């Protein structure tokens, strides 16, 4: 999922889902 | 009896303090002797030998601290106390 | 880090606002309300503690100036996926669900009862249906900085608060690695930070330079990025730009095309990871002391660069005009020997302390010469050469290369400040190593200083010969109540030797909840744990047990997370089994490089004539009162009567003190401090007669 | 019960670069001692070859960049760190590095002298585009241990030298292992298993031979005691 | 580092090179040393063979935060501390600078080289224990080493038919021979024969005949090895010492040996000790792992049912029948009483061998709520209005906080993080008050021929018990002059008068059966100006009896205000010290007995009306005292606090009656200066000891001397005072 | 200590004059505090051989 | 290669058995890596000769005491196992020990059969009352190192065999330490300080002679390997 295309691909132990991104910091 | 000390912890304290009354004492009665010695060595050039060098044979460059120290604590020096 | 941490910061000081003195200590504390808006852990450590925090990662301003929140709104019982923004008074009025309640795939809640947020601090169990709003995400109520702890939910309060701060003092180094363990959170600040070059167009690069690169845009447009190099940042420390892409590359847009200071492939990286091996190690580690393997100043693993900037002007005086000159009155020509025709150094020649770095010579006016001086003016042909020496010089404590030089001249129709004509300034550039006294502290708040240094060959080694690169003590990790760091370092060991969950059989019980992807990696892999929500306890204590072997085709770590080190002294292994694991290390920039200061004697202030003078001639320490007491509780006498006249404020006491030491002769008395003649002379200034006066009652003269 | 038969050793092959050596019987817990001292001076006392500086054209100092290639002074000496070259001569040599044109630049492009030579060609070094070029001058010196670059700070030399890290050590890892033959009979001995990997630049036999001999000479002065 | 000795010690060094010959005139030799040739450190080197530099680290808050080491150059640029000493200043090593100054003249050099040098510093100035001692790493490592386990690898064993006994060694070599072998864990059973090891008292006296142990004498122990080992360490003479090494027992020794020996062997001891204990740190197996930190087994039962009382709780409320203020009281007890609970069982299933355990238990550092924190329950956590949540964390740090309970925690670590500054501050200015008024007191003679001395309980004999040493003996009279002799019961003398007090003497007294013993104190000194020695008594660094000229006032105040930043929370905290040194009205201002008589009190529901029949004769004195206050234990013979106050009795005059403080001044006014300066020693010392730490009470006596010093004048007369 | 310019009015009009034997005041001078080694039972020491 | 200062060893004396070896100076590294080797080569490598085993006819076993005799068996036995022998015969020798009437018996009355000596002849063994006897045998065997006698357990079978722990080695204590030496500006050069503690049967310096003696010979077997030169 992630946001932009070329991200280093990591694995999370993520048990939830996040309805919205973070916004622009 | 203990090891034989090294640096500046020789010589021992309570041997020093068993000459004097108290430290207070002793500092001064040390202070004043290095003060002599130094004059002593100041004046070794040329001039009146009033002051009177160090007791015991010093050391290859030892602080006229230390000799003062060390001749302290070999019983070659009295002092008076004022008041 | 600190860039987009300072951008984002909440100052409550200031004008217009409260005083330190002034505002009460109940400010300075938490409120129910900060919950998703102020993030309540990071903060200054020092005495604004409280007066200042960070916006949360999803906290928003409204136009009125009231941070908002996300939250997802339940109408009956079914989670929405459409979100609206509450402020606190809306917040107060509704009721607030908890992000880490479970929730059915369908949104229902399973739990008949969850977890509640009332009006003020209230928090109590209600039905599933009188919830009204719920969050977004478990990680809402802190700041970007404390969002990449990994662990954070198993750390104090204060730890979290101490590693946050430290986060935001970690100094670049040359090659910076991406963490093994670490959460979702570093991209997105990298990214955001903006020290990351991102292509604003897809295209496809036709060349890339380390100077430079070109793309072409889908459109028949070329654009081309610079890429500022060994750029002085703001603090000391380089800003370094180096492209990660290659020609021929299709790069879609909003990929990151090269990566800033602290960057690994477009993601904060703030340091490397090392292995740690916890325990106390003959003393060198002891209470917060580091040891670290010779490994890393040799490999150049904590190497960092540092740039210093100097600057002269050549300013118009009414007596003449300064100009700068390669010629210096009465120096030596080996000196002399690396300035230029135009007065200045040249680039990239090595510049030592105390040396000089751009020759200028003053106006002069009129100075009979001293007898000897003059004579000796006289006697080799020197004239008087009546313009002085002001060039600027190297200041104390400072070495390297002169990267850059930049010169502006008010003849080439350049904005100078009025009065001056021709000011350079000269960048040093220093490469710095880690050694004694440097700061290292990880992710959990757990600061250091490195003890010593020891050889490669005495640090232990596992089982199959591969040192161990840093110590830490275990006296200091259950006192503290850290705990996070030890979690950490297992699975970092996880992720860098690689796992494969057994499922010939079927997945095992503690691995129900472990993504369909997470069951196997390959060694050196990359995890995240996003913070409040990661691996627990069961899913480590399942991994542990589960690592690849070595080339050599055996395990090192056995479950419990302990090896078996050797030692690098004696050669015979340790009675027990010692925990290891790579843990991710920074380095602060409370360098000791800065920090060491030293002043035999220096200049001196105008006023109240004690020690003074610029760091570059270093100034002396400050003797309070407390130091004071200490003193006479002692019962030292002259101690103190030194330390305060004779080497303190005595103008001539100073004088004589310097001449007998450098002389064979005695230390002599010292006399009245000038602080006291200074005070008597402004007390008499208020028409009050202050006379000292002896048991006779006569005056006395000072 | 003296032991009648002394220590031997023996040494097998697992790779080219990896080997095993054996040696027993040694006195009950002896073996420990025996391979740590091995092991701690194989590690800092073998003599090796490593570059000391390097001299590109058209730079100044290391802190900038050539044009043409992918990446500053900074990288590539970094990159050059983790060559591997072996020195007959006992003096510094020079060696000569000339790539023009788009391509790659790797270790095997280097023209070492006579005495010299690179055991890793396949190394990467740079990348270059058509636009610049790249030409440098290396120096090799021989020495053990790890020298700081500041060796050469005061030399004195031109504003082109850039001195570099020296690492002087062909030895990669070293590890043992000690079998005790614990047994209820007075026949009790320990059996050492010694594990060395090298950099390449020598065979494991001649680190070992080294590291043997240094001990010996070291050791002598025991025997000159008498 | 040299770069900063070559820096400080410029004109020393810069003139020696010169008479080397290394330069020829000043000019020269300044140019070098600022270019730093290679011929500056060779004379630096030599320069500063013996010059005592000063090291401090501020803040320095109490009198040892000032030392005199010798210096040594080292490479880097760090200042290189002894571990030992890192206690006196309260320094750790995370980044903490400390600044070095350097005495010049003579003078000042035998001064920082007498009385501030480090070693002559073993035992702190506020109470006669030691503070350069094994305290934090090495503790466990000696705690390990003495440490004695059963079953290990050759334990000592018994004759067993046709096998020998086996365990018996010749001497500690052989010993330490076969623990190398590996055949002998080093702590383990053992019957080894000693001969340069003095056994001790109990066996000296016997296999000897106390004839006296001398070096080469064999006597047969039963002990480890590592107790041996450890032994050897401690200097040649002293006693046998067979237990386990905890922190007390350490402390204890290095006291008996302050006491005992020369200050030079108590130094190299404590060295030795370090060094032994940094040592064997390293092997005590101590790490920190998820196995190590065990969950308690049936923690989530008694959770469940702490759970539903609390839900039982709830609804009772939901009744309406409580209000918020009875609910939260329930709800604050019943978590309380989870929370003990629930460590009882986590301390209950540890073992022994664990880290965690081991560091707490032996003394080296933290506490058990840590720990439960760390891996049982965190419990309810404080809130900024300063009440406990009725809600608790039921989850503690090893398995993972939740959001909520995370939110809700952070209020303690802010609150305390906030708390620390304003602490501090208050303990510098009361100490900057408390060496303003005793700037005073100094020790200006060696005796007054006094004969007024404060007569303190040295035990109070128990009705069954023969003896019950008093548990404040070490703090009241301890080291104070004895001010009149004690005779026993007969004619004899047990101690002579004027012969200052100690364990032997105390021992001895309580051996006699002597209860009250008259000591001489600073507080009744009759010296016009300061206080004579004999008076003030044993000083507490020396270890002997004070030396003349020596500052006792700044001592004292320095000592009162050290703990005053560890010294955490009517406020029974810090600003309880300052408001009864201040001598202001205490806040609770507990009604006394100002004359002594039968009680007869009403009880008004409203405000208390209390009312006493003097036994002699006169008025009722009639006190109002507001009725939302608790009783305090009226003055009985049962004294038991539990006591209510029951109207009718007699109690004594200037007794208090309800809880709080009576106030300094009444006290003072009813029953006089001497019962004044008790109360308010003995409420100072109350309130530093809850927290823990001890100071000697002629640390606060010099105090009250300087404090209750002025006579009010009521009517002038034949005086010109108004 | 506190109200600095009240004591000083104060002192002024009564004319207050003070001795010098405290640590204090002697710390401000410059002398030897009257404490420790400072009081002349140990200054005045002579000492020869 | 060569080395910048040569290693010098300067033997001190404490007394006529210890004595204090130091070595100065040594490359940064070396100190432990010689004072280790050279400390565990001294312990367990010098061969020696010392009791393995007793006899006593007078007692059945040993969980009671020998008849005649102050001092318990186990007394016995540790009193015996202190006792210093030099043998040059490599075969296990037997050695009698037979005493009569009220007296003490001293290490010195043993008859030594051809080579075996006793070093100690004044050391005391046991006293003996009024028509007291003792007869023990015990046998003398060569060796190296340290030897329970657990692993001795299974020796034959026999009547009253009381296998001991025996000390093959003439030193029985070693410590070593390290001191940082300046010798130049890096002032972190190692200074080994040995101390050595050996039995009457051979001196201090000979016992570092035979250790340093062994393991050069040991570590003669890795130079031999191949041929490659190095430093002093
Ligand atoms: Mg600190
Ligand atoms: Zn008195």
């Amino acid at each position: 999922n992630n946001s932009v295309p070329g991200a280093p691909n990591r694995v999370s132990f993520a048990k939830l889902r996040e309805p919205l991104e973070v916004p622009g910091l | 009896g203990y090891d034989t000390p090294l640096g500046i912890t020789n010589p021992p304290i309570d041997e020093l303090l068993d000459r004097v009354s108290s430290k207070y004492a002793l500092v001064i009665y040390a202070a004043k002797r290095a003060r002599q010695i130094n004059d002593y060595y100041n004046q070794l050039g040329e001039g009146i030998l009033e002051y009177v060098g160090p007791l015991v044979e010093p050391g290859l460059q030892e602080k006229p601290l230390s000799i003062a120290l060390r001749e302290i604590h070999a019983d070659l020096l009295e002092h008076t106390e004022g008041e | 880090l600190s860039g987009l941490t300072h951008k984002r910061r909440l100052s409550a000081l200031g004008p217009g606002g409260l005083s330190r003195e002034r505002a009460g200590l109940e400010v300075r504390d938490v409120h129910p309300s900060h919950y998703g808006r102020m993030c309540p852990i990071e903060t200054p450590e020092g005495p604004n503690i409280g007066l200042i925090g960070s916006l949360s990662v999803y906290a928003r301003v409204n136009p009125f100036g009231f941070i908002e929140t996300p939250y997802r709104k339940v109408v009956d019982g079914v989670v929405s996926d459409e979100i609206v923004y509450l402020t606190a008074d809306e917040e107060d009025r509704h009721v607030v669900a908890q992000a880490n309640s479970p929730i059915d795939a369908d949104g229902r809640f399973v739990e008949p009862r969850v977890l509640v947020r009332r009006k003020a601090g209230e928090v109590e169990y209600v039905p599933s249906s009188e919830v009204d709003y719920m969050d977004v995400s478990p990680r809402q109520m802190v700041s970007v900085a404390t969002a990449m702890i990994p662990f954070l939910e198993h750390d104090d309060a204060n730890r979290a608060l101490m590693g946050a701060n430290m986060q935001r003092q970690a100094v670049p180094l040359v090659r910076s690695e991406a963490p093994l363990v670490g959460t979702g959170m570093e991209l997105r600040a990298a990214i955001d930070a903006g020290d990351v070059v991102v292509a604003e167009e897809s295209g496809v690069i036709e060349e890339v330079s380390a100077d430079y690169i070109t793309v072409m845009h889908d459109n028949g447009t070329r654009r081309t990025y610079r890429m500022r190099k060994f750029a002085r940042s703001n603090h000391g420390t380089c800003a370094n730009q180096c492209p990660i892409v290659d020609a021929g590359d299709r790069v879609e847009a909003g990929q990151v095309i090269a990566d800033g200071p602290c960057t690994d492939d477009g993601e904060m990286a703030l340091g490397k990871n090392l292995l740690v091996a916890i325990m106390p190690w003959e003393g060198h580690n002891y209470e917060d002391a580091i040891i670290l393997s010779n490994r890393l100043v040799e490999e150049d693993v904590l190497t960092s660069i540092h740039i210093e900037e100097h600057e002269i002007d050549a300013r118009d005086t009414k007596l003449g005009a300064e100009e700068i000159t390669r010629d210096i009155p009465n120096i030596s020509d080996e000196v002399l020997a690396d300035l230029d025709e135009r007065g200045i150094v040249r680039i990239g020649a090595e510049v030592r302390d105390g040396d000089i770095l751009v020759g200028k010579v003053t106006p002069k006016g009129e100075t009979e010469l001293t007898p000897e001086e003059r004579l000796l003016r006289a006697i080799f042909g020197e004239k008087a050469r009546e313009v002085r020496d002001t060039s600027l010089k190297v200041p104390h404590g400072e070495s390297g290369k002169v990267i850059g030089i930049r010169v502006f001249s008010r003849e080439d129709e350049d904005e100078l400040p009025a009065g001056v004509n021709e000011l350079v300034r000269v960048y040093v550039a220093q490469k710095r190593k880690i050694s004694d006294g440097d700061k290292l502290a990880g992710r959990h708040g757990n600061k250091g200083v490195i003890g010593k240094i020891l050889p490669v060959e005495d640090m232990p080694f596992l089982a199959d010969g591969t040192p161990v690169d840093i110590i830490l003590n275990t006296h200091g990790v259950p006192r503290r109540m850290n705990i996070g760091q030890i979690l950490e370092t297992h699975l970092g060991w996880c992720a860098h030797s690689g796992w494969k969950v057994d499922a010939a059989k079927g997945v095992p019980d503690w691995a129900a909840r472990l993504p369909d992807e997470l069951l196997e990696a390959q060694p050196n892999a990359i995890v995240s744990t996003p913070v409040f929500d990661g691996a627990q306890e069961a899913e480590l204590q399942g991994l542990l047990s589960c690592t690849l072997p070595n080339r050599d085709g055996d395990v090192l770590v056995d479950a419990d997370g302990k090896a078996m080190l050797f030692d690098g002294r004696s050669g015979e292994p340790f009675p027990y089994p010692v925990t290891v694991g790579y843990m991710y290390i920074m380095k602060l920039h409370h360098l000791v490089d800065d920090k060491i200061h030293a002043r035999s004697t220096g200049p001196y202030s105008m006023i109240t004539q004690q020690p003074l003078g610029g760091k570059a001639q270093f100034g002396g320490q400050r003797f309070g009162e407390m130091e004071c007491w200490a003193m006479q509780a002692y019962g030292a006498a002259y101690t103190l009567q030194e330390l305060l006249t004779i080497k303190s404020d005595d103008t001539v006491g100073r004088v004589k003190v310097y001449e007998a030491i450098v002389k064979g002769e005695n230390i002599p008395e010292p006399g009245i401090p000038e602080s006291f003649k200074v005070l008597l002379k402004e007390l008499q200034s208020l028409c009050l007669n202050v006379e000292v006066l002896s048991s006779d009652g006569a005056a006395i003269e000072l | 019960m003296l032991i009648s038969q002394r220590p031997t050793l023996s040494e097998d092959v697992l790779t080219d670069n990896r080997s095993q050596f054996v040696i027993e019987p040694l006195e009950p817990g002896f073996g420990y001692t025996l391979g740590n001292s091995l092991r701690r001076t194989l590690l800092s006392s073998i003599p090796g070859a490593a570059v000391t500086s390097i001299r590109i054209d058209g730079v100044l100092h290391e802190f900038t960049t050539v044009p043409g290639v992918k990446e500053d002074v900074t990288e590539i000496i970094l990159n050059l760190k983790s060559l591997v070259v072996s020195s007959e001569e006992d003096e510094p040599v020079t060696m000569y590095l000339r790539k023009q044109g788009p391509g790659e630049v790797t270790a095997g492009d280097i023209v070492p002298p006579a005495g010299v030579t690179v055991h890793n060609p396949g190394m990467h070094i740079a990348t270059l585009n058509d636009k610049g070029k790249l030409e440098v001058e290396l120096v090799v010196e021989r020495g053990r241990g790890y020298v700081p670059a500041v060796q050469n700070r005061a030399s004195g030399a031109e504003i082109g030298r850039i001195p570099v890290d020296s690492i002087y050590s062909p030895v990669l890892k070293v590890t043992y292992k000690v079998d005790a033959t614990r047994v209820e009979q007075r026949t009790d001995f320990d059996k050492l298993i010694l594990d060395v990997e090298t950099k390449n630049s020598i065979s494991p036999r001649d680190a070992l031979a080294s590291a043997g001999k240094t001990l010996v000479e070291l050791f002598g002065l025991a025997r000159e005691l008498n | 580092p040299k770069l900063m000795a070559l820096e400080l010690f410029k004109p020393f060094v810069m003139k020696r090179l010169v008479d080397l010959n290394h330069a020829q005139n000043i000019k020269s030799a300044k140019r070098m040393v600022e270019r730093q040739r290679p011929q500056v450190w060779d004379v630096l080197e030599e320069v500063i063979a013996e010059h005592p530099v000063l090291l401090n680290r501020a803040p320095t808050l109490h009198r040892l935060g000032i030392q005199a080491f010798e210096p040594m150059l080292v490479e880097g640029k760090a200042i290189q501390l002894h571990p030992l000493v890192c206690e006196a200043f309260n320094a750790d090593f995370d980044g903490d600078q400390m600044a070095v100054h350097l005495p010049l003249s003579a003078e000042a050099q035998a001064e920082a080289r007498i009385l501030m040098l480090s070693s002559n510093n073993i035992l702190s100035p506020a109470s006669g224990r030691p503070l350069a001692m094994p305290r934090l790493d090495m503790v466990t490592g000696l705690y390990y080493l003495t440490t004695e386990v059963p079953g290990d690898t050759g334990e000592y064993q018994p004759a067993s038919g046709d096998h020998p006994e086996t365990g018996v060694y010749s001497s500690p070599a052989e010993a330490i021979m076969a623990a190398d072998r590996g055949v002998l864990s080093v702590r383990a059973k053992i019957k080894v024969r000693l001969t340069q090891l003095r056994p001790p008292v109990e066996i000296e006296a016997e296999l000897f005949g106390h004839s006296g142990w001398q070096p080469g004498d064999a006597w047969m122990a039963e002990t480890t090895l590592g107790r041996v080992m450890f032994n050897e360490l401690l200097p040649l003479g002293y006693p046998f010492v067979n237990k386990q090494m905890h922190k007390k027992v350490q402390a204890a020794i290095i006291n008996d040996l302050a006491e005992r020996y020369p200050m030079i062997v108590v130094a190299q001891t404590v060295d030795k000790l370090k060094d032994a204990g940094f040592y064997w740190a390293t092997r005590s197996g101590v790490t920190v792992s998820m196995a190590d930190v065990l969950v308690p087994p049936r923690k989530k039962e008694i959770l469940d049912h702490y759970e539903e009382r609390a839900d039982k709780v709830e609804k009772q409320f939901q009744r309406g029948a409580l209000n918020h203020d009875e609910r939260n009281e329930a709800l604050v007890e019943i978590w309380k009483e989870a929370t003990d609970e629930v460590g009882q069982a986590l301390r209950e299933h540890y073992p022994d061998d664990n880290p965690i355990i081991t560091i707490v238990d032996s003394g080296a550092t933290g506490n058990f709520t840590q720990t439960r924190t760390l891996a049982g329950m965190k419990g309810l956590v404080t809130n900024p209005k300063g009440e406990f949540i009725p809600r608790p964390v039921k989850s503690s740090f090893r398995e993972g906080l939740t959001v909520l309970e995370y939110f809700i925690n952070t209020h303690g670590a802010r609150k305390g993080l906030a708390d620390t500054a304003l602490r501090t501050a208050d303990s510098g200015y009361l100490t900057r008050r408390l060496v303003d008024v005793s700037q005073d007191v100094i020790v200006r003679e060696h005796d007054c021929q006094t004969e007024r001395g404060i007569v303190v309980e040295l035990a109070e004999r128990a009705p069954d018990g023969t003896l019950i040493r008093d548990p404040y003996i070490e703090t009241s009279a301890y080291a104070r002059t004895l001010g009149t002799d004690a005779v026993d019961e007969a004619g004899n003398v047990i101690v002579e008068r004027g012969q200052d007090l100690g364990d032997p003497e105390i021992d001895a007294l309580l051996a006699a059966g002597i209860t009250q013993v008259k000591v001489r104190s600073v507080l009744t000194c009759a010296t016009s100006t300061g206080v004579c020695a004999t008076c003030y008594g044993r000083s507490m660094a020396t270890g002997k009896l004070v030396d003349i000229g020596e500052a006792v006032g700044i001592v004292a105040a320095q000592s009162i205000g050290e703990p005053g930043t560890q010294l955490t929370m009517i406020t029974g905290g810090l600003p309880r010290v300052q408001e009864l040194f201040e001598a202001r009205v205490p806040r609770g201002k507990a009604p006394i007995a100002d004359v002594t008589g039968r009680v007869r009190l009403e009880d008004g529901e409203r405000f208390y009306k209390i009312t006493i029949v003097p036994d002699d004769g006169g008025e009722e004195v009639v006190y109002d005292k507001i009725s939302k206050r608790q009783r305090l234990r009226v003055f009985k013979h049962e004294d038991g606090s539990e006591r209510v106050l029951s109207d009718g009795d007699h109690v004594e005059v200037g007794q208090q009656l309800m809880e709080g403080s009576a106030d300094p001044h009444e006290v003072l006014r009813v029953q006089g200066p001497r019962e004044v300066q008790i109360h308010l020693v003995r409420e100072v010392q109350e309130v530093y000891r809850a927290q823990g730490v001890s100071i000697h009470d002629k640390h606060i006596e010099v105090i009250v001397r300087q404090m209750l010093r002025r006579v009010t004048i009521i009517d002038s007369g034949s005086t010109e005072f108004l | 200590f506190q109200e600095t310019t009240r004591v000083l009015t104060d002192a002024a009009i009564n004319c207050r004059s003070d001795k010098l034997n405290g640590l204090k005041e002697n710390v401000i001078i410059g002398k030897l505090i009257p404490a420790g080694t400072g009081i002349n039972r140990y200054r005045n020491i002579a000492v020869q051989p």
